[PDB]
């Protein structure tokens, strides 16, 4: 009830570290071995997780509760607007902690506030397990149909959410029935294609005097080029612009 | 040696411990318990228990099978040496010296109340896809076993009855070229049921044993057992895909003493002998 | 003995039933209907059919006061009396999908509802997915017979429950135009063994 | 679902790009009038053609059968003769029809005489409206 | 003991109702009337009729105003349409049904389809510029044969329940039923109202059938 | 209670209105009159009547000018016609109906039709090149029985509400209704205006009736 | 939906195509003048033919009765006498009335006495205007 901005929904997070099993099948080789060195890696990873994650959630005042900690177990529960943008900085902090060697598979889902947490944890562990095999670095967003790699997430969606948020808040008479109609024609192009792309071109033409003579061109070329990363972008814009 | 293929029309529910889980097979004691509950249904209890006491209806536990491939769990070989693998074909094991059965689900239910709040509860399940299912293996087939199996396909193997999950249509389709593996004598034995040897032969049965204990035992249903639901004595069998040198032979233990009728637990060996 | 109750569920409207733990998109329907996890064809849980029959037996039988027959026919787990459930239900899948595509229409429709606030007249749209009317669900029920003297009484009080369900719904948002069923060509046939007086059961289901 | 109109066969996979190409061929190679100058087809007549199709497209939606009734085919033949009449009066719309072939498309609808063929034709015509408004067309 | 409220609803104007709001053609009619997907008959849900009946009765069983939640309003309305409080929950004694068009053949004798498209527009006050909308609505004179289940349990309030459902019907007679009503659509009038038992004849169905068929 | 406003609308000329939804000959009238789709009688939609009396009332209730939005205008005019502003939604107290033709009986005594065709053209002011068109419009002297429902919920404002619905009718008397009105069509008039309570009897029904029939 | 005009049937599917092939026959053997030479029917004569039909069509269209009015059949006879006057005036409208089976269609409209027969006749005639203006 503190987050009176977006949709009143509760998000949970499941995660683990990529390629960790092969990292312990063959830890350090013969020719450059002393005994003591490989323990420092694992203690650095463990102390990174516990101390660094506790400090990171402390310093930016996140509405996130934490259950596990580890490279195989990580479960946090909180507001979706606070754990969705914690995932990218989690990716960045574990990326530059590992010096871009070991990466993250993560799974984030969105839940009703009154919901059994055992059901949440099972469903989001399976959601991450959909993103886990995709191993490769990837995060899935609330469903097995939306699985994105980390750079795809960060770059593609968080500029195609930043552009949507930057443009549609400048306009007092487009948000958000036009965004709902654009979503409805965009999510249905998967089965029939030239019909929805033609209606999309026509309706981007007819809003080109309101949403912008530039903006409709990026909406058209983004819908042609990378439209799965825009339907999720408009979806999370809708979810964070609720009420 | 015989096969009983079980093609399921519906999602099934085989739990380990609770309701919200499921697994993809059911053990031998589950099948025996179900069959002699049906023999209670038709009044041939003691003859059936004596027929399983005298080892004429010794049988396996149920195993996954896809189209013309029958699988077993990976035998726990204690060699020098895939960790995400579960099953290997029974005619393809020695080369180890392409797997999709179905998808689990949580169909989620409620109990309605009139004036009280409605009570929600979730049931774990598994669905076999089209040309798949399960099968068991028996020895020296019996007409009474055929008479009792047809009463079980119309009353539900599985956990949750009568609403409305585990249901199947069985078919023998007797073996052609798999009983030779059973007759193939080998230097390294593989169990294929949740066996527990008797206390006489237990300590001689660990010369190279690579077993896994697995707790079995739950509540007890009847119209006349103990006037409320009681547990049974939990009995501690080996897991199916265990691996041995000394073959034992278990037996069927009475774990029900307090109620008027007894309660049994099938646990006897069913071996596959290889190199 | 053991008897099979056969028939079908011809649907007159609605049947929104159940509800899954899939993530509700903004998009299309939130709170979707229950469908099989592999084939994704709409089916009803046999537990919901079982529970509507149990409920509609319960509210009418011994009207004025649970009872024997509500446990004689549908199982019990009480601390004094425990009975095996005489019926046997299976989950019922959609049958006539071939001729429900001869009309070139989908198996499941999406229904668009809302409430309005009485205070502010602000609408609140919801989409609910439900199977289309005119579905036919071919169902089979087996019967755990254990006493010949009660077959006629059991069959006259399940046929009574067979017709009482036609005037009630089956699952989902019932009192706003859903779930209304009808039962076509109900019959009985012995599974195994051979029962003698199957004629009265077959006619009382055909009545 | 095939409709080989004048040069290609347009199923429900390759018609909107065909309409896009046809209009893009129009608004970069426009019609030269018989008077000296350049003439582009006005929005009002192409929209008139559009709702001329639509007033039977609104009747084809609520049908289940594939073979359309004689009422519907009567309205289709009427649409064909109205396309001919408006085509006859001004040559600009005449080679709009001759250039992006409605007439071959609409007579293939008159040949197949099936629901899905007329739906494919309707999506083709509205996509011509769409990409006429989009590329070049004033909004 | 479990009754059927059988009658009909005729349409005297308009009535656009229901409708997937996804996207039409460029083309064509926006916001269609929802139909039965099988038989292609336009229908009213049970939800539309039940919500409109419950709204009007709670204006009259107040009397006058209604600034309330659907739950905490009355006793004689919660008895009929149901409530969902934590402990003061009352099972809905009514059951609404989906109501599909019945006199299609009588329209076919007049050789018209069961619905029309109504061209409407909007004039901006700044510019005198139109904004045409095409709205599909059913035709007037279509009859909607309907049946509402009344699951009787208590005898001392049947007469009160049926007389207030009669005043609910004749109150809905003077209001629209869904859609662009204040723009002149959706006006309904109820005919041949009757109630008939499930099996056999119950008792006092004549007093109910005279207070209903008024 | 609920107030039912009943009168009739005679036509003095013309009234071309609407646009179909039907095929036109080469021939003949395009843009015909909007008709009933069942009985093929002409109707003025209640939306069109609502739009013109709303525009004329909102025009006159300021000073004779307006450039605002429909949801952003006077409190009385929203009290009658309704709003959809995102904070206050005033539920519309008035409720129009589609008004199909009434006196087809007496117009067939003259053996005239229900509608005429108007041959009317355009002259190019440079070249004198004509351009003809045909417009279908309703025969003058046609009488439309209309019925308006008014939600009696307040007491203090009904006399205020019926002084400006009468003034709205009187303003639309001096104006056209639909179609080519500035070229001489759609001039209407009102007569036998009567108010009648739908159920029961409001006590201040007399002072409403003389503020109505004045 | 029949219009068995003089030799064959044109239904409500190919009335435009029948007008198309009729006019296609006209403008490939155009009427040799009685003084020697070629002429076409002008637009005003054929437009007057269309208006002469559509005066009746406006009255017919909005009456749902499948039986044509007894007043309407009189106006169909007046169509017949008007095309008789114009056809007797000039030879080009004489064989334009002859070739496209105009009189045969109008007699069959007397014979059928149904609204849909007249409507399909008007369909046919406006398709004649359509394919005449297309060439």
């Amino acid at each position: 009830e503190e987050v009176e901005v977006g949709i009143n929904r509760l998000g949970v997070l499941r995660a683990d570290v990529d390629n960790l099993g092969q990292a312990f099948i063959n830890g350090i080789p013969d020719d450059y071995l002393s005994i003591s060195r490989t323990a420092t890696f694992s203690r650095a990873m463990s102390r990174f997780f516990k101390n660094y994650l506790n400090q990171l959630l402390a310093e930016k005042s996140y509405k996130i509760n934490v259950i596990y900690a580890g490279g195989d177990d990580l479960f946090m529960i909180g507001a979706w607007q606070d754990i969705l943008d914690f995932s990218i900085v989690l990716k960045q902090k574990f990326a530059d902690f590992t010096q871009n060697k070991l990466s993250i598979s993560a799974g984030i889902g969105m839940f009703r506030e009154k919901y059994p947490v055992a059901r949440m944890a099972s469903l989001t562990g399976d959601l991450e397990d959909a993103a886990k095999d995709y191993t490769k670095n990837a995060v899935t967003l609330f469903d097995a149909t939306n699985v994105f790699s980390w750079d795809t997430l960060e770059n593609d969606i968080f500029v195609k959410l930043d552009a949507i948020t930057k443009n549609f808040e400048k306009l007092d008479e487009t948000g958000k029935a036009f965004i709902y109609r654009l979503i409805d024609l965009l999510r249905g192009v998967n089965e029939n294609q030239q019909i929805n792309i033609a209606r999309l071109a026509y309706t981007l033409s007819r809003m080109e005097e309101k949403i912008g003579k530039t903006f409709a061109q990026e909406l058209y070329n983004w819908a042609n080029a990378d439209r799965k990363t825009l339907i999720m972008a408009l979806e999370i814009y809708i979810l964070k612009t609720r009420e | 040696m015989k096969i009983i293929k079980l093609y399921f029309e519906s999602p099934v529910h085989f739990g380990e411990k609770r309701l919200s889980e499921s697994k993809i097979t059911f053990s031998a004691d589950t099948l025996f318990s179900a069959l002699m509950i049906e023999a209670v249904g038709l009044g041939k209890e003691d003859e059936f228990y004596q027929l399983a006491s005298n080892n004429l209806v010794k049988f396996s536990d149920a195993f996954p099978f896809i189209d013309q491939y029958y699988y077993i769990p990976k035998p726990m070989f204690n060699l020098k040496l895939f960790k995400k693998l579960l099953y290997v074909p029974i005619d393809s094991l020695e080369d180890y010296l392409s797997f999709n059965l179905g998808k689990l689900a949580l169909s989620e239910k409620v109990q309605q109340h009139d004036f009280k709040d409605s009570e929600p509860y979730n049931v774990g399940t598994f669905t076999f896809k089209e040309n798949t299912g399960l099968y068991v293996l028996i020895e020296q087939t019996h007409p009474l076993l055929e008479e009792l199996l047809e009463n079980l396909q119309y009353s539900g193997i599985g956990g949750k009855r009568n609403s409305g999950y585990g249901k199947f249509k069985f078919e023998i389709l007797e073996d052609s070229d798999i009983e030779d593996l059973f007759s193939a004598k080998g230097n390294r034995k593989i169990l294929l049921s949740g066996a527990l040897p008797k206390d006489a032969e237990l300590e001689q049965a660990l010369k190279n044993a690579s077993y896994l204990l697995e707790r079995r035992g739950g509540f007890v249903q009847s119209d006349t057992y103990a006037t409320n639901l009681v547990k049974k004595q939990d009995l501690y069998v080996f897991k199916s895909g265990s691996t041995f040198e000394n073959s034992f032979d278990g037996d069927i233990y009475q774990v029900g003493k307090k109620g008027n009728h007894p309660v049994y637990k099938y646990a006897k060996s069913f071996f596959l002998e290889v190199s | 003995m053991k008897l099979v109750i056969e028939g079908t569920i011809v649907l007159k409207t609605g049947m929104h039933i159940g509800g899954s733990s899939d993530f509700s998109a903004i998009g299309a329907v939130a709170s979707p209907v229950v469908r099989d996890t592999l084939t994704r064809l709409p089916l009803i849980p046999g537990s919901s059919l079982k529970g509507k029959m149990r409920y509609l037996l319960a509210k009418e039988l011994n009207n004025g006061i649970d009872q024997d027959e509500i446990l004689r026919l549908f199982g019990s787990s009480e601390k004094d009396k425990i009975r095996r459930a005489r019926l046997k239900f299976n989950d019922i899948k959609l049958s006539n999908l071939a001729e429900l595509e001869t009309f070139n229409v989908s198996s499941t429709e999406v229904k668009f509802e809302n409430t309005i606030n009485r205070k502010t007249a602000v609408a609140n749209p919801r989409q609910i997915e439900r199977v289309i009317a005119g579905s036919k669900f071919d169902f089979e029920i087996f019967y755990n017979l254990d006493d010949i003297k009660e077959v006629e009484k059991d069959f006259e009080n399940i046929k009574q429950g067979f017709d009482l369900l036609e005037f009630d719904y089956l699952g989902g948002h019932g009192t706003r135009g859903s779930g209304r069923i009808a039962f076509e060509n109900l019959s009985v046939i012995t599974a195994v063994g051979n029962f003698e007086k199957i004629n009265t059961l077959n006619e009382i289901l055909g009545a | 679902t095939e409709l080989k109109i004048g040069n290609e066969k347009v199923n429900s996979t390759n018609f909107g790009d065909f309409a896009e190409k046809a209009i893009r061929g129009i608004n970069h190679k426009p019609f030269v009038n018989s008077k000296g100058g350049e003439q582009k087809i006005t929005t009002s007549k192409i929209r008139g053609i559009l709702e001329l199709v639509n007033k039977v497209y609104n009747r084809v939606i609520n049908t289940n059968d594939v073979e359309l009734s004689e009422n519907i085919l009567a309205d289709i033949a009427y649409i064909k003769v109205k396309i001919a009449y408006e085509s006859g009066r001004e040559p600009v719309v005449k080679d709009f029809i001759q250039r992006t072939a409605f007439t071959a498309a609409i007579t293939d609808v008159m040949n197949q005489r099936t629901r899905e063929s007329f739906l494919l034709f309707a999506r083709y015509v509205e996509s011509l409206i769409a990409y006429f408004k989009f590329y070049g067309g004033k909004d």
